[PDB]
RNA sequence: AUCUAUAAUAGCCUCUC
RNA sequence: GACGAGGCUAUU
RNA sequence: AGUAGUAACAAG
């Protein structure tokens, strides 16, 4: 209706307010009086809304043919005023009962992602309801699915282009992967009657994603975040099978969370390997064995080919650094923690790679084999492909292998925590700044001659073959047909060795990074609890203790050592650090021991202890215990237990009598004697030691644990339990 | 900088650390317990536990407001047609005689055959909703050179003692009755066993609210100010007889309207939202007023008949009292059902707890015990000096009806005591967990918690209820003093 | 008998556990009534009782009283002290710096990025802001509207330029101007008898001098606040204008980038992000407590932060924060601490006097305090009124110069707070601090030997924010063994507590409409599942009490229920018309089917199987005429996604004029719309008229056509002649 | 590995005596 | 007569 | 009167 709006725009010139406004308002400041309300917009608009539906006529009708439809009156009821017409709520009811029938075809189209949504609520299966400790932590996660996912600009730029082609601007570069999808979009578009603001916020919630920080146990993926709610709370679990299809990747993921639980659940177990292979037999990914995963994917990490090589299956030595495929060839690696100073001059702390290993490196089709040392890219022979996708190949596998000129060739930002001080990994932010910034990356590396061989030539930075070329880079007319194997023999140990009897793999390659899986992952046994965080296996531990109370301690004052071993204290093993659990033991088996002998026994110490005792001791060089103030376990800085106070794990209250495990709180009235409230901790906080009377002055300020350590036996020493309650013990 | 700034800094500048201890938490407000000062009377917009409402069965219709007070006044004919008053109490500024007039116009106005609720605008009517009693504007010219306009000095809120009824209120209100008031609307069925656990939790958690007065309480607010609200705005300028009903069920599941009493609504052309509309309330009550005449002082008190309830004949007062509300006021009445969720998510809370501790459901066990586990059982009062213990619904229905007293008796005073005391609780919290806990400035905490205490009854109680549970904590924690020590 | 004591409760559940039960949020929150004259003046008066030690002068740009407490005497007791020194805070900053290598330097060049690439139209985002032009509140998008035509009159055209820094250039250099011309609102009074005065505003030109536009533009109104929990007392807020808010924006913006790469810092990180932040930090500090010694955490606020902090220490911040910066952009990020430096308050509607025995009011504006005498005003007010003479400007205005009454600088509060938490130690003592700053609170964990020698370091850290303008809270504050605290509210008991009190005003109904309410409130059930501890019984108690409330607010009970009303007449009648009734709407009187796993699907997609054709025909109408229509194009939405006339006809007043340009920009805006059809969903941009832009897309639009077969040859001609004309 | 990227309006919550 | 900032939500 | 509470409404 070209002719109709050049009349309308002549018509509103004639009005010089309208003239003048159109004259000098700029299309900038177009958008500032777009805006422009002389009356300000009322507040509390829930009053306001009980108060307007009190009121006769609170609707605002749109002038036309169906607001005629609508009767005067209905069986003395006004719909409609006899300025701006208006009608009451009556009115919208006698329209859904009596109103002209219209076609449902814009509704169906413009919210097919709910409907999508509710198709997905409606496929899915339900698994039971577990009660117990749920340890959430808050991560940032996608509300939604979307087949297609890119940032709002790109998704705002491919919008103009299928809505609003015409007053699209400049074609920038970036919607040129999306220019096809632009097409299909216009297909279905062509003739649609529908507002085209609509359609676009319609396009961008079917491709602009919403990311939230939220609080996650165990499924991330957004299918399972759209049930989040009914997933679990903080002291339940529903398991959940949504309908529709899950990625690859998301299945890759969570299999890769499941076998590195299984590895660290298996290592602390007599014959980890039986252990393991009976955990991994019944371990589910969502709603598939995990046997049958691992069997499918064609990928994993060390502890997935653990888990392969433990069921009798094949290990497929394929890693995955974001965009490319690394298969092993030769060559085993060690990582280190070690602080690196990045190029922009902050030093950060990374994990490298020692040793020399081969890969065989596949990024989208090019094709090379990577030869790789300690901090250090020895070579790399790489086959012509696209340009492009050869110099991404390129730059990638420089930043997998850690050089020091990757690292020295940063020049800017990079961010390695998150807004809330999370640690993103550093590699995969190193790889993110230097794929769109390779210029330095190049410009720092070097360049040397360019190989004269028959059939090796150089690249240069300018993305085409020349007589100068980056170090290390070399090209080959060599066609490798990709990757298309090693036959091992898992011990007991769960080390994967060769024919040969040199170890390939080991439970100590696994990495100890704690990860939340993408897909819900089940164990269908009963202890299933064991394979849960610090936390969860904390509060389980020692309820168990409390359950059998009564009978441990029975046991503990007829038997000596059998009370020590239980397959609780073997999960609970799992989650203290290999290094300190003998001298852990050591220490705890002593204290409840000087705690039996000498007949001052205190409940809340033997509780807090008992799980201690399960690893094999580990006695200084002396033959005395090592001595503690608080005991470390794994993850986070409040996740220990205080010897002598409290700790946000365990905290014990006598005048209640009450126990505090990870906030949740038990009562030990009836499983204790009223006469150890006069009892003396003294006694049970120090192995060896025994409270000698009160504290004295005369031996001068608290002792160390390392002062207590070197003392005599027979020898005094001032301890200070906690704050206003000193003590002196005795060895 | 700094140093050399803080080498100069005088000593007088400190922090002046001290470290807290049970013998320095006084009691809060003393004032509340000095007899010179009045009783702090009752002021909440409805009667609460001294309401009587009359009872008709009715046959699942609900007719009309004006239908049901008719016919409730139809079945206690010997009320509807009581004449002469025998005057019982009067409120200092109040015209009983127009007080009457206005009861009995609403009477036969409700009993009418006409389908209106208005009232005509006669004195004793305008007198009772304050008619034309705004003050003229005049210009600012005149004003100032007018010497005898002087600003009003402000009017504070007095200082009132501990009154015994808020906490028979508190008693009366948690107690189970015989009827329910709640209208929970129907869910979709469940599916998932989250949904089960949900509507098996449901059933112990409602069957404990809906049947203890505090919902009936609730729910009569809730009606009354939806009707007052649709009023106000339906009738801006007219007086309407607004009938104070409920609907309750029976445990045969007999439903009877309950009639309350009636009120008046005098103009609203509330264009603010703190502006006050006028309303006469004249409520049914078997309390004789002069058993404690301190809580009544706002109330004007006739008697107008008997009822028969048992072998003994018990009496029905009609209490009529002027009351204003504003929009806000009502708009938060129409959503004090909210006061549920408050306790429920508490509660609930405990026996998620009690689940994870044991691996399944734990809201049976909790609620009533099973074979392996005694019902939980809180401390839930006094008597006679000694602590009472309570069971689970019990604990409930408190928490419900301090909510619903947050409600009821909620302003500003509420609040900031309510923040001031949250500081005191906490401290209390850190000296119960042994943490040490170390102040700077107590006395101003303290006189930051006692400015907010001056005639708020539902403050004054709680004030007196902290020291009581002050006292009881100083007790226990004279045994955690002697541990290794 | 038995006597009912609630907080019994504590003795079995600890204070944080059931801490929700000391909210009491259900009841009516506390609102303000008649003038905010006394706050505001009670607020200048105790921002200059803070600061009288201070260096006192008169400002020879506006002739205001100026008091200066910078640099002052150091405070010799503990009262609320505004004598910050530049050495200490610039020792502060230069620690941050050093712990943050290129913090300063990144932070000032994204925010110099940012406002370049910022428009003139970033100023519209805001809520009412004072208006110069009528000397009155209007919304931001008026004021900077009247802003503009006004500079356009005095020759000051930077906004055309579209750019932020344009226009701040123009505000700077009207600063200048020896005269101002603009737009104002005159009323005409009427005598309508009933008698009653009726209102005619209409657009008037206006002039005033260099030195009142010079005060109005550092002006700030005043107004009382409404609906705070938990304060006894009513306090009052301010607003600024448009020449203050286009220079605040880069001082926020800087500040918040300094702000998110500290690691003591809770702003801008809100929310679930917030709590695994502060969780975080809590189990870094724990863990790194020194063996066999004490850590000891401060819960603490600042009192009097807003009224002790000063504009001149914040010039000075921003002056050190960027050192390494072009001039220009120094000069910018100066201007906002230099306007807030010479701020004028101006102290609201008044007060009222009254004849108690004649029943008259009147109301004594702010520029006629003074004119009656101080014995017709009541106690409080006649001495805060004394107090006040000395600051009092005769126009009803205060000087304003120290405070910052304003409270804009949330971001940079902060990072002054978060310097104070990074000297750590004082001394070489054996103690070492730090802590969490979020604006005036504060949690402080401070490390030592003994419980003696953190009470010291807890003195110190004390004495420093003395030093830096900071006043720690004495009666507010507290201290206990870490593993217990309360920060902004959130109650850290071995990690952060559900507070399910303080969501319960958002369980009501939202008042949108219909069915955006029933979204809402299941929205707001689903969240508060997730992330406030909400159980499943709670969630579908929840349910229940939302649909109660849903059916009386929009009066659509169950249509087999028997209640009455206008609506319930047609309900009933859908409700025996119909077959499937499952897949009626609530607000149509169907039944509720929502549970716990279907909270998150809309309720037209949630019954869209279980509908009648007809009835869903009728619902999901195209062209139906309750919702909006782009002119006829078909909308989607439903027949309850109407919208109420918001008509905010304030009594006595008849807007024939206001009206007139309102809806002249509406008229122009369509228009404008209807030849670019992607205005609503992007900004357009460009510094070409909007009538010269129209005339060229109908232009290439009618040749297109004609070209295209679409348009004929007369209609071409026609068209062609027009635009032409134009 | 979500780091990036992110138009407008409105609502709720949090943050002087 | 109802401001600033942060988070979350709904809508176009 | 009353609501209410440091200032308002009790119509304009
Ligand atoms: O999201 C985490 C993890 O699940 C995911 N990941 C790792 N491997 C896969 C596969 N194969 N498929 C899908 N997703 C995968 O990436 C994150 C890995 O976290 P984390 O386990 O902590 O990483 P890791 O400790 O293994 O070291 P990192 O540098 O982050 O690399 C992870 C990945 O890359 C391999 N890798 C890199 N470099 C430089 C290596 C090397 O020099 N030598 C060896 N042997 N491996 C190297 C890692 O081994 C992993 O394969
Ligand atoms: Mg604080
Ligand atoms: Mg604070």
């Amino acid at each position: 209706m070209t002719l109709a709006k050049i009349e309308l725009l002549k018509q509103l010139l004639r009005d010089n307010e309208a003239k003048t406004v159109l004259k000098q308002t700029t299309v900038d400041q177009y958008n500032i009086i777009r805006k422009f309300n002389t009356s300000r917009i009322e507040k509390n608009p829930s009053l306001r809304m009980k108060w307007a539906m009190c009121s006769n006529f609170p609707l605002a009708l749109t002038k036309g043919d169906m607001a005629n439809r609508i009767p005067l009156e209905y069986k003395g009821i006004q719909l409609k005023t006899n300025k701006g017409q208006m009608c009451s709520i009556a009115a919208v009811t006698w329209w859904n009962t009596y109103g002209p029938i219209g076609d449902t075809e814009g509704f169906e189209r413009v919210y097919e992602s709910f409907f999508l949504r509710k198709m997905r609520l409606d496929n899915a299966t339900w698994g039971r309801i577990t009660f117990g400790p749920v340890e959430r932590v808050r991560k940032r996660v996608l509300l939604n699915p979307l087949t297609k996912e890119m940032p709002p600009d790109e998704a705002s730029n491919v919008i103009m282009e299928i809505l609003f082609p015409k007053e699209a601007g400049i074609p920038r570069e970036s919607t040129w992967i999306h220019r096809e999808l632009i097409k299909e979009k216009r297909e279905k578009l062509k003739g649609t009657m529908i507002t085209p603001i609509v359609l676009a916020y319609m396009l961008e919630r079917e491709l602009v994603a919403r990311r939230r920080f939220l609080p996650v146990a165990g499924a991330t993926s957004a299918e399972f975040i759209e049930m989040l709610h009914c997933l679990q709370g903080e002291n339940w679990r529903q398991i959940y099978h949504p309908g529709g299809n899950k990625l690859t990747e998301s299945r890759s993921q969570s299999m890769i969370v499941a076998c590195r639980k299984i590895i660290r659940r298996s290592i602390v177990a007599s014959n980890p390997l039986e252990l393991a292979v009976e955990i991994a037999n019944k371990t589910v990914i969502d709603t598939e064995p995990l046997k049958s995963c691992l069997a499918a994917i064609d990928g994993g990490d060390v502890a997935c080919d653990i888990i392969r090589a433990a069921l009798g299956l094949k290990i497929r030595q394929r890693q995955r650094f974001g965009r490319l495929e690394l298969k092993r060839i030769s060559g085993r690696g060690f990582k280190n923690d070690e602080e690196i100073l990045i190029g922009n001059g902050t030093i950060q702390k990374i994990g490298i790679w020692d040793g020399e290993e081969e890969f065989h490196v596949r990024c989208g089709e090019c094709r090379g084999i990577l030869k790789k040392s300690k901090m250090k890219l020895e070579k790399l022979l790489i086959n012509s492909a696209k340009k492009e996708d050869m110099r991404d190949l390129i730059i990638l596998c420089m930043v997998f292998s850690q050089d020091t000129r990757m690292f020295q060739g940063v020049r800017g930002e990079i961010n390695f925590l998150n807004r809330a001080g999370q640690l993103l990994s550093p590699m995969y932010q190193l790889q993110r700044y230097f794929l769109n910034r390779s210029n330095d990356l190049f410009d720092q590396w070097g360049y040397e001659e360019s190989p004269k061989a028959s059939e090796l030539h150089g690249i240069n930075e300018s993305m085409n073959a020349s007589d100068y070329t980056l170090k290390g880079v070399v090209v080959t007319r060599n066609v490798i047909d990709d990757f298309s194997t090693e036959k091992v023999s898992i011990t007991k140990n769960l080390s994967l060795i060769k024919r040969t009897g040199e170890v390939i793999m080991g439970a100590n390659d696994v990495s100890e990074l704690e990860s939340q899986a993408q897909l819900m992952i089940t164990y269908d046994t009963p202890k299933m609890w064991e394979m849960g965080t610090t936390k969860e296996l904390v509060q389980n531990t020692y309820q168990w203790v409390l359950k059998n109370l009564v009978t441990l301690k029975a046991q503990f004052l007829l038997g000596k050592e059998d009370m020590f071993q239980w397959d609780a204290f073997e999960a609970f093993e799992s989650i203290i650090p290999q290094k300190m659990a003998g001298q852990y033991s050591g220490f705890a088996r002593a204290v409840l021991k000087q705690m039996r002998d000498q007949e001052v026994m205190k409940t809340d110490q033997f509780i807090k202890l008992l799980p201690f005792c399960f690893s094999p001791p580990k006695l200084r060089s002396n033959g005395e215990p090592y001595q503690f103030l608080k005991l470390v376990l794994k993850g986070g800085g409040e996740n220990f237990i205080e010897v002598r106070k409290g700790s946000p794990l365990f905290s014990y209250n006598p005048q209640t009598e009450v126990l505090t495990i990870c906030g949740r709180m038990m009562s030990l009235k009836g499983k204790i004697e009223d006469e150890e409230r006069n009892r003396s901790m003294g006694n049970a906080v120090l192995a060896g030691f025994l409270v000698s009377g009160k504290y004295d002055p005369d031996l001068g300020d608290f002792k160390t644990i390392e002062e207590l350590e070197k003392l005599k036996p027979g020898e005094k020493a001032n301890i200070l339990l906690y704050q206003g309650k000193p003590v002196k013990v005795v060895k | 900088a700094i140093e050399r700034n803080l080498a100069r800094m005088s000593p007088l500048v400190s922090v002046t650390p001290k470290k807290l201890t049970w013998e320095d938490l006084r009691p809060i407000g003393p004032h509340i317990y000095n007899h010179e000062l009045p009783e702090v009377p009752y002021n909440a917009f409805l009667l609460m536990s001294d309401e009587l409402g009359l009872a008709n069965m009715t046959e699942g219709k609900s007719k009309k407001p004006k239908t049901l007070a008719k016919e409730c006044l139809e079945k206690y004919s010997t009320l509807r047609d009581q004449t002469d008053p025998i005057l019982i109490m009067k409120s200092e500024k109040a015209n009983e005689n127009f007080l009457w007039k206005l009861w009995r116009d609403c009477v036969n106005t409700i009993s009418n055959e006409e389908m209106s609720n208005e009232l005509q605008k006669t004195n004793y009517a305008k007198w009772a909703t304050g008619d034309g009693l705004t003050y003229q504007k005049i210009m600012k010219e005149v004003a100032i050179d007018d010497e005898t306009m002087c600003q009003e000095e402000p009017k504070i809120p007095n200082k009132c003692r501990v009154a015994a009824w808020v906490q028979t209120e508190m008693n009366l209100l948690s107690t189970l009755t015989s009827k329910r008031a709640l209208d929970l609307p129907e869910i979709g069925p469940d599916v998932a066993p989250v949904e089960h656990v949900g509507s098996e939790r449901r059933k112990y958690f409602v069957n404990e609210i809906n049947y203890c007065k505090a919902s009936t309480v609730m729910m009569k607010y809730v009606l009354f100010h939806t009707s007052l609200l649709n009023e106000s705005n339906a009738s801006m300028g007219k007086y309407k007889v607004i009938p104070i009903t409920n609907r309750v069920v029976n445990e045969k599941g007999e439903s009877f309207d309950m009639l309350y009493g009636l009120a008046v609504k005098g103009q609203s052309h509330l264009r603010g939202d703190t502006d006050v509309v006028t309303v006469v309330t004249f409520e049914f009550s078997s309390t004789d007023p002069r058993v404690d005449s301190g809580k009544w002082p706002k109330y004007t008190v006739f008697r107008i008949g008997s009822l028969f309830v048992s072998g003994r004949e018990k009496s029905v007062y009609l209490y009529c009292r002027v009351n204003g509300t504003n929009k806000i006021q009502m708009k938060w009445g129409m959503e004090a059902r909210r006061c549920l969720l408050q306790s429920m998510q508490q509660m609930e809370a405990i026996v998620e707890q009690e689940s994870s501790i044991q691996g399944y459901d734990m809201t049976k066990a909790c609620f009533k015990g099973d074979r392996v586990n005694s019902p939980k059982t809180f401390s839930i009062g006094t008597q006679e000096g000694k602590l009472v213990k309570g069971s689970f619904g019990k604990a409930l229905r408190v928490i419900f009806t301090k909510c619903l007293m947050h409600y009821v008796f909620g302003n500003a005073q509420l609040e900031g005591f309510s923040a001031e005391s949250r500081r005191l609780l906490l401290l209390i919290q850190a000296l119960k967990d042994r943490k040490g806990p170390w102040v700077f400035d107590l006395e101003g905490m303290y006189s930051g918690i006692e400015e907010c205490i001056s005639n708020n009854p539902w403050v004054i109680q709680s004030a007196y209820w902290f020291n009581e549970w002050l006292g009881f904590e100083k007790e226990g924690s004279k045994v955690l003093e002697s541990v290794d020590e | 008998g038995m006597n009912i004591n609630p907080y019994f409760l504590f003795i079995d559940v600890p204070i944080q556990a059931a801490i929700s039960t000391t909210f009491p949020y259900t009841g009516v929150p506390p609102y303000s009534h008649g003038t905010g004259t006394g706050y505001t003046i009670d607020t200048v008066i105790r921002t200059h009782e803070y600061s009288n030690k201070g260096k006192q002068y008169i400002s020879d740009v506006t002739g205001c009283t100026m008091v200066d407490p910078t640099n002052g005497p150091l405070p010799e007791d503990n009262e609320p002290s505004a004598y910050a020194q530049l050495d200490c805070v610039l020792e502060a900053l230069d620690r941050m710096d050093e712990e943050h290598p290129g913090l300063f330097q990144a932070a000032s060049q994204n925010a110099m990025e940012t406002l370049m690439v910022t428009t003139v139209d970033k100023l519209t985002q805001g809520r009412q802001t004072f208006d110069w032009t009528v000397c009155r509140n209007q919304p931001a998008a008026t004021a900077l509207n009247t802003t503009i035509t006004s500079f356009r009159l005095n020759d000051l055209n930077g906004a055309d330029k579209g750019g932020l820094i344009p226009f701040c250039q123009d505000i700077i250099d009207s600063l200048d101007r020896p005269e101002m011309t603009f737009f104002s609102v005159k009323n005409i009074k009427k005598k309508l008898p009933a008698f009653l005065i009726k209102r005619i505003p209409m657009k008037v030109k206006d002039k005033i001098t260099k030195v009142e536009y010079i005060k109005r533009a550092l002006s700030l109104n005043t107004m009382t606040k409404d609906a705070e929990r938990g304060k006894l007392k009513r306090r009052a807020i301010a607003t600024a204008g448009i020449q203050i808010r286009g220079f605040v924006l880069v001082v926020e913006n800087l500040a918040k980038n300094i702000c998110e790469n500290l690691e003591q810092s809770g702003l801008p990180v809100g929310g679930n992000e917030k709590k695994a932040k502060l969780s975080n930090a809590v189990a870094k500090m724990l863990s790194n407590c020194p063996p066999g010694g004490i850590s000891m955490t401060v819960t603490g606020d600042n009192t009097k932060w807003n009224e002790c902090l000063n504009p001149r220490i914040f010039l000075a911040m921003t002056e050190r924060i960027t050192r390494d910066s072009p001039i220009w952009f120094r000069d910018f990020c100066s201007i906002a601490p230099v306007l807030f430096s010479n701020k004028i308050a101006r102290l609201g509607k008044g007060f009222m006097i009254t004849s108690k025995t004649k029943r008259l009011k009147a109301q004594i504006p702010c520029p006629d305090l003074f004119s009656i005498p101080l014995e017709r005003y009541n106690e409080e007010t006649r001495a805060k009124l004394k107090k006040l003479k000395p600051f009092f400007n005769e126009e009803g205005t205060a000087s304003l110069s120290p405070g910052m009454m304003m409270g804009m600088f949330n971001m940079l509060s902060t990072v002054l707070g978060v310097a104070a938490l990074g000297i750590k130690n004082i001394g070489n003592k054996e103690y070492l601090w730090d802590g969490l700053q979020s604006s005036d609170d504060f949690a402080l964990f401070v490390n030592a030997k003994d419980e003696e020698t953190c009470m010291e370091g807890i003195n110190d850290f004390y004495r420093t924010c003395k030093l830096l303008g900071i006043n720690m809270s004495k009666k507010k504050s507290y201290c206990n063994e870490t593993g217990m605290f309360e920060f902004t509210s959130m109650f850290y008991r071995d990690g952060f507590v559900s507070n399910f009190a303080m969501e319960l005003p958002s369980f009501g109904v939202a008042g949108v409409n219909e069915s955006a309410d029933m979204a809402i409130g299941m929205t707001i059930i689903k969240n508060n599942m997730i992330n406030n501890g909400m159980g499943p019984a709670t969630a579908q108690t929840a349910i229940q009490l939302f649909i109660a409330d849903y059916r009386y607010t929009y009066k659509c009970h169950r249509g087999d229920s028997k209640v009455e009303g206008k609506r319930m007449k047609i309900i009933k009648e859908l409700w025996e018309n119909t077959k499937g009734r499952d897949g009626l709407l609530v607000a149509d009187g169907g039944p509720n089917i929502y549970n716990l796993r279907n909270l998150h699907i809309p309720e037209i997609v949630l019954k869209y199987n279980l509908m009648d054709p007809e009835y869903k025909g009728r619902l999901l109408h195209p062209q139906n005429p309750f919702v909006g229509h782009l002119s006829d194009y078909d909308a989607v939405s439903g027949t309850h996604s109407w919208r109420t006339k918001r008509n905010r006809s304030i009594l006595n007043t008849d807007q024939r004029n206001m009206i007139l340009e309102e809806q002249c920009y509406a008229k122009c805006c369509n228009l404008f719309e209807a030849c670019f059809n992607s205005a609503s969903y992007r900004k357009p941009v460009g510094q070409h008229s909007m009538l010269e832009a129209m005339a060229h897309r109908l232009r290439m639009d009618a040749r297109l056509d004609y070209e295209s077969g679409r348009m004929s040859k007369d209609d071409f001609e026609k068209a062609m002649a027009h635009l032409g004309e134009i």
